[PDB]
RNA sequence: AGGUCUGUGAUGCCCUCAGACGCCCUGGGCCGCACGCGCGCUACACUGGCGGGGCCAGCCGGCGCCCGCGAGGACGCGCGGAGCCCCCGCCGUGGCCGGGACCGCGGGCUGGAACGCCCCCGCGCACCAGGAAUGUCUUGUAGGCGCCCGCCCCCACCGCG
RNA sequence: ACGGAGGGGUACCACCAGACGUGGAGUCUGCGGCUCAAUCUGACCCAACGCGCGCACCUCACCAGGCCCGGACGCGCGGAGGACCGACAGCCGGGCGCGCUUUCGCGAUCGCGCGGGCGGUGGUGCAUGGCCGCUCCCAGCCCGUGGCGCGAGCCGUCUGC
């Protein structure tokens, strides 16, 4: 519940890089293999399971994401909303768009 | 109690260091890396549940499915088992 | 349920900014 | 002569795919359900992955600039390792929907969540199907559709198998659940097909003079 | 130029995988490779009750996966590294028949 | 109105909802026993028990060297099939070498932790073909003999074959 | 639908002719009763009783005791002249800065009231879907035109082989 402020910017970024989440339904304590950061602890950590489902839990009662579950695993997907928001907090301006909106390829 | 200590020969009998023979089942890495944090989950047990169903109650370890039996009939046709003979 | 207790102008530990000091026990800020 | 720990990598690097099949196929009937998602299938390559998609319209989830598919690749990339870029996916058309159950269900429950009629719904559905070409169509309702006592009602039109290997080739069966204010309403379909592919059914035969 | 191959076959119908089979044989005549070494029958089994609950007479349901395997590993000096590929595209890519290759 | 809300991000209506029926930890119980019965296992012996030897299956399948009576253990490599049965002998109608329940020292394995499971010595309960009652079965069948998988940290008199 | 009514047929979940058993002893296991703090429950003719795929921990619901909020999201109030949260040492506590005696640390990730959530092996299977069992180890069931009846209905769909 004392997220620090680096998990947030690292989620975030991962989020807009691929607009997508597909998270697991856990709650015992473990790492996510996925997102890092390298803050304090002084190289690139994984984030607990705990904090990021309180995060996501956030975005999605805001409207921000949307959830799709299925078997085992949470897949969010963030809306214009949401990019017009994760927009405001990574410092980014209007131009810069997703990654996705470009061609994979 | 950072500075506490005991008498060695108290100490030499403490247990094997090769760790534990109980690690959770983790079928993916999705699942992890390995105050309350001392004690919340230190039962490490085994934790083997249905991947679709999450149900700790007659999974199918055979050939590594990891899949109860009632959330199996419904999806063998997809899988590709097949009801004959 | 300890209660904490009211934070003032300890840095008045010098009479005029001396820098002494960037209490029972010789304990370090946190661990020891 | 030979070593069965071996051949066991590639029987396991078989049966792991498998898997990955179906949990998408759920996902896909629980996400794209406006675009009319009939079934996936998947080419394992080494190079990458490719997905064929059987949608009514793929223009729909094919997205303005592709932008909802992109999105789409990128999310799998994630839950199965995969790089992303390497996870393609190619969608298709289907053009003879009567002879799909799938989609005249989907369609059927979204004219009962408008609370439309449930003979109405299902005799439209039935003609669409006759329309498309059908030797058969049954349709079925099952749960609180009245008063608290439950009681189901068939509808149908022409002669449907239900015996024998045959039905696992010209029959087509599809099933939902609605959930609705008294509680869950149960439906689920069948058409019946026997000119399918150019498949002949047996006890058939044809003779000229 | 010459590093003794083998060609992998998976499956799960036999339609396909004895499909599959003439193309690439009948592409391969001239680099020098030869027919299969169809191999034993590898018989997935899992009985189940048929049942939720335990209810009634006692019925169960008899499950099985066959896997069918094909093995053509008799290109080696006949075809090279670039070669290979030559065999491996004009056969007709059939969605679910992994072939894997390995010198 | 057969069973299943205790399989599920299947579910309507009620009740629980910060001293919680939420989630996590430490112990215990689900195995407790004057008693009635349902599916099985082992036996009541000479158409047999014991000791030595010879020898053939299928679903399918992993082995060498050295310690230790054995169970097991330390090392290192990829390689592989049994009971009945047959032959030679001992016993010689005795609740006896039939039967191995029960119990007393000991040596080991699993596991964080034996209450669990194996091996050795000793002890050696009923049981002499089972009343009223009752079940299954027509060719590779009944019956007899053993062998693999399921769940499983160890454990099969169970079940599918 | 039934008949201790008649006439044709049929099946080792019926019998004839036979075989192998059970019910007798000890034991494995489940089931009712008795017990306990708890000995968590479902199912009772065929159509419940080695069945709901192996209970030392988990599984786990039950018993005796203890940490945590993991209270999403909007309105009013307060908050960095400091919202919330941790720790050395010593006692008490099975044990843990759980709690008690001081005294250091971190910093808005919020807290309080109001609305509103999430979750629950909690109840109703006599409110439901789905899935099974049984009727059924059967041989039966219905459509269009036409005809007979005011009509419920009948013929078709067979008092023959």
């Amino acid at each position: 519940v004392h997220i620090p402020k680096a998990v947030y910017k690292a989620v975030y970024a991962h989020l807009y890089e691929n607009a997508s989440l597909a998270l697991k339904e856990y709650w015992r304590v473990g790492n996510v293999p996925g997102i890092t950061y390298v803050d304090e602890n002084g190289k690139l950590c994984n984030p607990t399971y705990l904090h990021v489902n309180c995060i996501m839990q956030s975005l999605e009662s805001r409207g921000v994401v949307k959830d799709t579950f299925a078997w085992r695993h949470h897949y969010y997907l963030l809306t214009e909303k949401g990019e017009q928001f994760i927009r405001k907090e990574l410092d980014l301006t209007d131009d810069v768009l997703p990654t996705p909106y470009s061609k994979p390829s | 109690r950072n500075l506490g200590s005991c008498g060695a020969e108290d100490l030499d009998s403490r247990v094997h260091p090769s760790t534990i023979f109980w690690p959770t089942e983790a079928d993916n890495i999705n699942l992890a890396s390995g105050m309350r944090e001392t004690e919340f989950c230190t039962h490490i047990a085994h934790k083997r549940e249905c991947r679709i169903c999450g149900n700790y109650n007659s999974v199918y370890r055979k050939y590594g499915l990891f899949i109860c039996r009632r959330c199996f009939k419904e999806n063998a046709g997809k899988i590709g088992f097949v009801k004959l003979h | 349920e300890p209660k904490k207790v009211r934070l003032a102008c300890l840095k008045y530990y010098t009479i005029k900014g001396d820098t002494a000091e960037p209490a029972r026990h010789a304990d370090r800020c946190h661990c020891g | 002569i030979v070593r069965r720990d071996e051949e066991n990598v590639y029987y396991s690097k078989y049966l792991n795919d498998c898997i990955m099949e179906a949990e998408l196929h759920e996902f896909f009937s629980r996400e794209l359900v406006d675009a009319g998602y009939a079934s996936c299938s998947l080419c394992r390559t080494i190079d990458s992955i490719c997905v064929i998609i059987q949608c009514a319209e793929p223009e729909v989830v094919m997205g303005d600039n592709h932008y909802r598919l992109h999105k789409i690749e990128y999310l799998l990339a994630g839950r199965f390792m995969c790089d992303p870029k390497n996870f393609n996916i190619w969608v298709d058309k289907i053009i003879k929907r009567g002879l799909s159950a799938e989609i005249m269900v989907d369609n059927l429950r979204a004219k009962l969540e408008e609370a439309m009629p449930i003979r109405r719904a299902a005799y439209s559905i039935i003609r669409t199907a006759m329309r498309a070409g059908a030797a058969g169509c049954e349709v079925i309702v099952a749960g609180k559709l009245r008063a608290q006592r439950a009681r189901a009602n068939k509808f149908k039109e022409g002669c449907l198998i239900s015996t024998g290997h045959p039905k696992r080739i010209f029959l087509a069966e599809a099933t939902r659940h609605i959930k609705m204010r008294q509680g869950v309403i149960g439906v689920k379909v069948r058409i019946y097909n026997p000119n399918i592919r150019g498949a002949v059914m047996p006890d058939k035969i044809e003779i000229g003079a | 130029m010459h590093q003794k191959y083998t060609i992998i076959v998976v499956g799960k119908d036999l339609k396909l995988v004895e499909r599959y089979v003439k193309s690439i044989v009948k592409e391969g005549r001239a680099f020098g490779i030869s027919g299969p070494c169809r191999a034993p029958v590898r018989r997935l089994t899992i009985t189940t009750r048929k049942s939720p609950c335990g209810e009634g007479t006692n019925t169960w349901h008899r499950f099985e996966l066959r896997m069918y395997k094909r093995t053509f590993w008799v290109t080696c000096g006949g075809n090279d590294i670039s070669t290979i590929l030559s065999k491996t595209v004009v056969i007709p890519g059939i969605q679910v028949t992994v072939e894997v290759e390995e010198p």
